[PDB]
């Protein structure tokens, strides 16, 4: 690995100033560096890996759908035939997500879910299994379609578990999980009514706790809480 | 339009 | 090169493609390729060679410039030692910078400029050398910043030369000619005189030969005329 | 402020 020569340290403040210059695949890079490492990661350091790829990542989701639509249109009557190249190209940058959701799905593998023991760190990574395999799904036609949706759901089930059990319901990554598994759940799983449920229940237990939190808590809570709301008024 | 997922901090 | 097997046209639908995307790597990459092939480029083909290679280097500029900022920071009084990775990492960008100015640079040498023989299309690759030229001196802090400086002003004249002979003074090639030439003069040559004046005189030039003009080419001119007022403002 | 020089197309 290219960053198997730099120090933790070093790449760890070198992932922040990748962050300042908005050079997100140099901050992934780097990220990944400190993981293959071997040692546990910080609530601050899981920031920075998740904020690189999910940079990354969002790039290549964004096109994907641009190239999609496009290609989708060809596909139609009245549409000229225009040849390989809109498919070719649409390929080519699905392969590339894909390939940065494995890398993630990797890191996480090996080894970073199996030694994470407290529920912000297992929750977590566990949320982001779930996330990669979820990106995953948006670009799956195939046989695989079904399989990767069943880990998806899975993860974030295991996520859901432990964070019911072990986190308020007003801590951000809890939250953070429910409305990504409500996504999930509209999205990708043909599954409106489990979305709508899950985004209701959420918020309204988040709401009945708001009360024990700090000025600071309160402001990261209710960020959150807002695009369940946000969410429900788009799917009502 | 699609649904909104976790942003970055 | 990687894009030797794929077809000029399919080269260039690919570039399109990726510029819908957002994908201005890719675009660059398709680009380089279609150049390779050998033949000259249409107007059109020349204004995705330079969308797509700006944004290329204008997102290394951007990063650039913040690394230099908290470089500069780092190296005064008060403020605390933070070892090498600053300057690390901003060599690091610094020379991925250069290897693009050098990468079109090339293209433009090898063989974009001798096989061009209309105005428009000499005009622009001349300017368009002068450009990376200018790039390359943004960040040259050494023996060779006079000479990156003065090659950057060799090809600016010499376009200069040939627009001033063979094109209307309302051509947009000509004006986005002068503004960048205005530009080297203030924020490179230490000319801001010459900055001054050039600018000056391109829109006073340009302001009388607009009633020449279909309403489409005024729209065009008059957007270049703008950013010299604008350039103006801020000069004085 | 920094100099505005040609916008892509
Ligand atoms: C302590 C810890 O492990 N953290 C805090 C930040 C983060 C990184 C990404 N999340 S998240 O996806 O759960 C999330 C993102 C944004 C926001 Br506003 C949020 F509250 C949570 C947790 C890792
Ligand atoms: C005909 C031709 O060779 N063209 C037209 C577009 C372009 C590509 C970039 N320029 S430019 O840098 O001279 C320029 C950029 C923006 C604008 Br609004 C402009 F008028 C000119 C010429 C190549
Ligand atoms: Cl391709
Ligand atoms: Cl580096
Ligand atoms: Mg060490
Ligand atoms: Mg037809
Ligand atoms: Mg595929
Ligand atoms: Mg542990
Ligand atoms: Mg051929
Ligand atoms: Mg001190
Ligand atoms: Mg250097
Ligand atoms: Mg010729």
């Amino acid at each position: 690995g290219a960053m198997g020569s730099m120090e933790r340290a070093s790449l760890i403040q070198k992932a922040k100033l990748a962050e300042q210059a908005e050079r997100y695949e140099d901050m992934a890079a780097f990220m990944k560096g400190a993981v293959e490492k071997g040692e546990e990661l910080s609530c601050e350091e899981r920031n920075l890996l998740s904020v690189a790829y999910k940079n990354v990542v969002g790039g290549q989701r964004a096109a994907w759908r641009v190239l999609s639509s496009i290609e989708q249109k060809s596909n139609e009557e009245g549409s000229e035939e225009k040849g390989p190249e809109v498919r070719e190209y649409r390929e080519k940058v699905e392969t590339e997500l894909q390939g940065v959701c494995d890398t993630v799905l990797g890191l996480l593998d090996s080894h970073l879910i199996k030694e994470a023991g407290d529920a912000e760190s297992r929750v977590f990574y566990l949320k982001m299994k779930g996330d990669y395999y979820r990106y995953l799904a948006e670009v799956a036609t195939g046989d695989d379609k079904k399989r990767i949706i069943d880990s998806a759901r899975s993860a974030y089930q295991e996520a859901m578990d432990i964070s019911k059990k072990e986190m308020p319901p007003t801590n951000p990554i809890r939250l953070g999980l429910a409305l990504n598994f409500s996504v999930f759940h509209y999205e990708i799983a043909n599954s409106p009514e489990e979305a709508i449920s899950l985004a209701k229940t959420t918020f309204d237990e988040a709401m009945a706790d708001l009360h024990t939190l700090s000025e600071d808590s309160y402001k990261d809570s209710t960020l959150i809480m807002q695009l369940l709301r946000d969410n429900l008024t788009l799917w009502t | 339009q699609r649904s909104t997922s976790t942003p970055n901090v």
